[PDB]
RNA sequence: AAAAAUGUUCA
RNA sequence: GGUCCGGCCGGGAACUCAAAGGAGACUGCCAGUGAUAAACUGGAGGAAGGUGGGGAUGACGUCAAGUCAUCAUGGCCCUUACGACCAGGGCUACACACGUGCUACAAUGGCGCAUACAAAGAGAAGCGACCUCGCGAGAGCAAGCGGACCUCAUAAAGUGCGUCGUAGUCCGGAUUGGAGUCUGCAACUCGACUCCAUGAAGUCGGAAUCGCUAGUAAUCGUGGAUCAGAAUGCCACGGUG
RNA sequence: CGAAGAACCUUACCUGGUCUUGACAUCCACGGAAGUUUUCAGAGAUGAGAAUGUGCCUUCGGGAACCGUGAGACAGGUGC
């Protein structure tokens, strides 16, 4: 289905669906499901639009897309004004989180030659 | 009880008390397919039972401990003509030459230093 | 050797259950994880002193960490040294 | 009743010079315990050979620490005297209970 | 790292806090300390913090809401 | 060498009665174990079963003994000159290495289970779909018409 | 019985 | 026999186990072969034959091999110091290159359920059940054991079922955000663990290259040391194979 | 790989505070039971203090341990 707005993908069970979108993910998922009483295993192709009703609200107690995405931005940003150890290091994007700052660093600092 | 039987095969040693009565095979208050999940385990131990047939006239008690799941039914295999090696000695060259008094004395081997298994060394490269 | 490094490290002990250990450890329930009470709790972080978590075992015939052993007190060749004297009851080669 | 722990490094040990004690307390005493095995409470080290590098050569060590224990039990408290009093024995945990 | 259940104060330097906050700081303090709380209360000040041979003054910024006077000094230098 | 080395000898698979298809489960053997793999031989066998209500074994045997190799070339001495010696395989080894080979050849037809691999695949005798064809246009193909000799 | 060099000075 | 049905009770030492002392294998016998020689190949019996299987033992020596920083030491050198004592920082940069590892790329698998069987160690500033709370990491409360008693302790692949369908996904897990636990006075450089969120690269790897002959390879866990507190490391143990 | 665990401390390296018969050894002389709990300032090392303890033996002087100071012969150096 889609919730109520922005696609997410069909004909496949609930929980698959919910997927990690900004603030709801793995955990997420079956929680919301199991919350408004409805079956967790319901692909879209067996969606009902009567389980759309309660489907909605669970997922507004949470800070989810768009919304999510910028408060994150704010903080990391933040963090720099700061200009902390965390802070300035993004100025590279050298690792933060453990991580080498030496080597090993492909996916965080960028590549080898 | 009348026949009794060590076989202790691939780390498990089982008892066997033969106890007069009828075919059945009675381990752990259980079977085979009842003390474990599926098996290919259970058939192999029942060759010697089919060898000359036996196991409708007599019945045994079994508690085999330890070692494996494959171990256990190799101790099990093993006590069994160590107990009919003694209710026939007639048998007794039959068992001896079939391998089913005969100990598997391939038993996993310890680990040393500077050696990452019992025989395993890393590799080298330079590429 | 190394007589200096040494002697240094020989003292910390001393002061380890002697001004510290029980003088420090007396932070009960309102100083630790059970509770908290900010009077008790930053005047009993006020005295650091010596510490034993600024205390390695040592060897006590060198003083160097590596290659230490706790069981005998005493570092790598300062055991090997002895052993394969004699000296010592029943340590044998392994040959199981 | 007693428990009484031999434990020993050798068997030349845990098992020689021991019987002194099992002998004197028959007559004081009104039992004895022959000497029961246990699950031997052993190690194994290792400890580098060389004193810089070379970790192909470690001294690999062991070490059986025997338990056979005897363990005389009496409900009779008139052994104590030629028990314990009187013979003695070194290189062996001697341990008594009630 | 975490403060643990309920919180801590990671006294460390507080000698000196309570004597600079009587006439307020402007003026580098000389500190060997990385460590210890920066408080949001405790701000508008120059500390001269060490990176092991250089003490450089860093002015302190506001709503600092759980942070170490380490995180704010260099550490090792760049080429 | 100087002596033969083999090892100690498997046993017959003990529900169907047959030693060839317990040394395929060996074949297809998966993470050390023989168990994951016996799951799929028999899963397999049943597939076939339903199209062959007689023996789906001689499907295996036929094409398998088909394929009679013969080539390799090597050198020796003799008479006092070295002479570059293109030698024979001998019958039996020509069997042992040929059961081995069509069962190998399954998880590489880019399936989802080893179901539709090894049924497809097995049933065809003279006619394959696994590498028993594939080794027969090079074995004949070279040997002694680019052979010089036996 | 399938091509193929070269090794600064000094115990 | 009893049974709170639980080796839960007495009871019996048979049994497995434990662990001290033995029995045995010696080409010893049997045939053939071989200079009638030594000896070899089969055969038997056995748990085990022809250096049974697994350790530990490196000759006379060579490499002026490594190691004055484990330690020992000849000479040399420093002497309000190449000495000493303390606080902070570094040894965890980085613009590259390489060694040694770990993890996946998936259904022969992944996930959800329930379930099967292990071995060997650890331990009184010690291991810490239990029971309470905590989703959780864990915190409280507190027994038991000087440990074939009690605690660490709970094996994991496996197994039967539920499902998903070969998608970079329900695969895979990097990165980062926010919130917490714990060891320590205290974790910013440079401590480990958890909760959630974010969700990567990778679609089984070129030229090239390596190990391993049997319970070996393969694979699945487990424990120990070190250690205040840091294992994809080292050391050790069994399951399957 | 030496290193079966580099926060500080460790750890030799670095920057800074600080000392020079010494941090570590022996021996001689001087003073003082050793110590005890405490103040201030300093990053601490420490420096400068406030009270308190008057032990072990004596052959009564003397010692025994130990603390501070004095002084060298010496000592120190994981330095080559």
């Amino acid at each position: 289905a889609r919730i109520a707005g922005i696609n997410i993908p069909d004909h496949k069970h609930a929980v698959i669906a919910l997927t990690s979108i900004y603030g709801v993910g793995k955990t997420r998922s079956k929680a919301i499901l199991a919350a408004a009483g409805i079956a967790e295993d319901v692909k879209i192709s067996e969606l009902s639009e009567g389980q759309i009703d309660t489907l909605r609200d669970e997922v507004a107690k949470f800070v989810v897309e768009g919304d999510l995405r910028r408060e994150i931005s704010m903080s990391i940003k933040r963090l720099m004004d700061l200009g902390c150890y965390r802070g300035l290091r993004h100025r590279r994007g050298l690792p933060v989180r453990g991580q080498r700052t030496k080597t090993n660093a492909r996916t965080r600092k960028g590549p080898r030659k | 009880n009348q026949y009794y039987g060590t076989g202790r095969r691939k780390s498990s040693a089982a008892r066997v008390f033969i106890k007069p009565g009828n075919g059945k095979i009675v381990i752990n208050q259980r079977s085979l397919e009842q003390y474990f999940g599926r098996e290919t385990a259970r058939m192999v131990v029942r060759q010697p039972l089919e060898l000359v047939d036996m196991v409708e006239k007599l019945d045994l008690y079994i508690t085999v401990k330890g070692g494996g799941i494959s171990g256990q039914a190799g101790a099990i295999r093993h006590g069994i003509t160590r107990a009919l090696m003694e209710y026939d000695e007639s048998l007794r060259s039959e068992l001896r030459k079939a391998g089913f008094v005969t100990r598997d004395a391939r038993q996993v081997e310890r680990k040393k230093v500077g050696l990452r298994k019992a025989r395993r060394r890393p590799q080298f490269s330079k590429r | 050797a190394k007589q200096s490094m040494k002697a240094r490290e020989v003292k910390r002990v001393a002061l380890a259950d002697k001004y510290f250990a029980k003088r420090a450890e007396l932070k009960a329930i309102i100083s630790d994880v059970n509770a908290r009470w900010n009077a008790v709790l930053k005047l009993q972080t006020l005295p650091r002193d010596s510490s034993p978590s600024r205390q390695r075992n040592r060897c006590r015939q060198t003083g160097r960490p590596h290659g230490f052993l706790r069981k005998f007190g005493l570092s790598r060749i300062k055991v090997r040294e002895a052993a394969m004297r004699g000296e010592i009851p029943g340590l044998k080669k392994a040959s199981w | 009743r007693i428990r009484i722990r031999l434990k020993a490094f050798d068997h030349r040990l845990i098992d020689q010079a021991t019987a002194e004690i099992v002998e004197t307390a028959k007559r004081t005493g009104a039992q004895v315990r022959g000497p029961i095995p246990l699950p031997t409470r052993k190690e194994r080290f290792t400890v580098l050979i060389s004193p810089h590098v070379n970790k192909d050569a470690r001294d690999q060590y062991e070490i059986r620490t025997h338990l056979r224990l005897v363990d005389i039990v009496e409900p009779t408290e008139k052994t104590v005297d030629a028990l314990m009093r009187l013979d003695l024995a070194a290189g062996v945990d001697v341990q008594i209970s009630l | 790292r975490s403060l643990k259940k309920g919180p801590f104060i990671d006294l460390h330097l507080l000698k000196k806090v309570e004597k600079a906050v009587e006439s307020g700081d402007k003026k580098p303090l000389r500190t060997w300390s990385r460590r210890s709380t920066i408080f949001p209360n405790m701000i508008g000040l120059t500390i001269a913090v060490h990176n092991g041979r250089q003490h450089v003054p860093v002015f302190v910024t506001d709503e600092m809401v759980g942070h170490k006077l380490g995180e704010f000094a260099p550490t090792r230098t760049y080429r | 060498r100087r002596r033969v080395i083999g090892q100690r000898k498997i046993l017959p698979d003990p529900k169907f009665g047959s030693e060839l298809l317990a040394k395929f489960v060996n074949i297809l053997m998966v993470d050390g174990k023989k168990s994951t793999a016996e799951s799929i031989v028999y899963s397999a066998l049943e597939t076939l079963a339903q199209r062959s209500g007689k023996s789906e074994l001689e499907a295996f045997e036929v094409a398998l003994e088909n394929v009679r190799p013969t080539v390799e070339v090597k050198s020796r001495r003799v008479g006092g000159s070295t002479y570059q010696v293109p030698v024979e395989v001998r019958p039996v080894r020509r069997n042992a290495l040929a059961m081995r080979w069509i069962v190998e050849a399954a998880r590489k037809r880019g399936d989802k289970s080893m179901a539709l691999r090894l049924a497809n695949e097995l049933s065809d005798a003279a006619e394959n779909k696994g590498t028993a064809v594939k080794k027969r246009e090079d074995v004949h193909r070279m040997a002694e018409a680019n052979k010089a000799f036996a």
